[PDB]
């Protein structure tokens, strides 16, 4: 596309520019150029890629919410009629944020999980897919939402076949992953008995592989279990 | 209030 | 454009929900789309107007800044040799904000100025003018940085001599205008004392008003002063 | 530190 004629490198390196400068719409594209050269991503190019579209995803989401609760709002009884404008915008943001999980889905196809072979980055890409569709599933209703629902847990077990395998307890990815899907049980699949499983599974499972870990790889692995700790305190 | 997923880095 | 099928109220109530999403790009266009009717603007949708392109600008202007000090460290002795992209990326976002300015200008002269005959709305457009000439300020280089320069410090002079013949010392447009000048003053115009004794006199005359003022007039009229305030207490 | 300009509302 329209990054066609840069240097992979040179949008590597604009893409950490852009995140310095908080402009993550464009971090996302020049990520999605680098993509698009068809080589496989590193670690870090992978942690850019997933940063860039977490952010812009994430404005999409919060608009979102605003304008669903304006919305709801509206159609409780008392409320006056005001006419089509918010279902109207509540729709235009709402088609942005499919475009976005589109094209992340686009690029994880075509062809980043299949030319991903070892466990790192193919735990990582089916995560995102799993997330996508899961931000997918937010916006959903009907039956669409339940075939959108099925895509984003198939991704998910996918994902936590391969950690379980291949992972020690404490790998960042793994209890990101963990995390994520717990979220999905709770919020999405309307399962909080299995979110809760999960998170206080992996969280016990990582404490008692703590004791083998570095000072800083220390520091990575409980930061994500706080989170886990987090939940568990709001769940329960 | 909304459970946390993970965030990127 | 774009918004020349969509109803006038609808692009007003429309830009509200995007101010309430915090999305501004929106905010703006919907704003555009009102202007472009070509019916004078309320103080409201004024104030509409000048929010949405303030945040968009005011994103444009964070990321010029922290691009432009990238810039400046590579260009540093025994800083390493890293090719164009720096550079490259810095003209993409400057580029932006110039078109965002000329935007901006276009709708004042095209043709809001020419149609505000109440000193409220004169003052604000003329402000606005003065602006978004200072932004372009910030990033021109040389002879046309003197040419933009004057553009600015002639809006702003309209605007002051309008604002002392038709408003009280303390109303908010005022208030803001006399601020911002002096700003122009102290940032762009090299000029720290003219600044400095702006903002000191706008202040004094100010506090000699309070008394004729309400409770909620007294809250608005006190903010801006206290910007004043505080810009003195860093210039001094 | 950058001198304040106004904040619209
Ligand atoms: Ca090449
Ligand atoms: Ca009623
Ligand atoms: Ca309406
Ligand atoms: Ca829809
Ligand atoms: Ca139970
Ligand atoms: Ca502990
Ligand atoms: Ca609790
Ligand atoms: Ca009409
Ligand atoms: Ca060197
Ligand atoms: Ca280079
Ligand atoms: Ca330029
Ligand atoms: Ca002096
Ligand atoms: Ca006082
Ligand atoms: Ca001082
Ligand atoms: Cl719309
Ligand atoms: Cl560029």
């Amino acid at each position: 596309g329209a990054m066609g004629s840069m240097e992979r490198a040179s949008l590597i390196q604009k893409a950490k520019l852009a995140e310095q400068a908080e402009r993550y719409e464009d971090m996302a594209a020049f990520m999605k150029g680098a993509v698009e050269k068809g080589e496989e991503l590193s670690c870090e190019e992978r942690n850019l890629l997933s940063v860039a579209y977490k952010n812009v995803v994430g404005g999409q989401r919060a608009a979102w919410r605003v304008l669903s609760s304006i919305e709801q709002k509206s159609n409780e009884e008392g409320s006056e009629e005001k006419g089509p404008e918010v279902r109207e915008y509540r729709e235009k943001v709402e088609t942005e944020l499919q475009g976005v999980c589109d094209t992340v889905l686009g690029l994880l196809d075509s062809h980043l999980i299949k030319e991903a072979g070892d466990a790192e980055s193919r735990v990582f890409y089916l995560k995102m897919k799993g997330d996508y569709y899961r931000y997918l599933a937010e916006v959903a209703t009907g039956d669409d939402k339940k075939r959108i629902i099925d895509s984003a847990r198939s991704a998910y077990q996918e994902a936590m076949d391969i950690s379980k395998k291949e992972m020690p307890p404490t790998n960042p990815i793994r209890l990101g992953l963990a995390l994520n899907f717990s979220v999905f049980h709770y919020e999405i699949a309307n399962s909080p008995e299995e979110a809760i499983s999960l998170a206080k599974t992996t969280f016990d499972e990582a404490m008692a592989d703590l004791h083998t870990l570095s000072e800083d790889s220390y520091k990575d692995s409980t930061l994500i279990m706080q989170l886990l700790r987090d939940n568990l305190t709001l769940w329960t | 209030k909304r459970s946390e997923s993970g965030s990127p880095s």
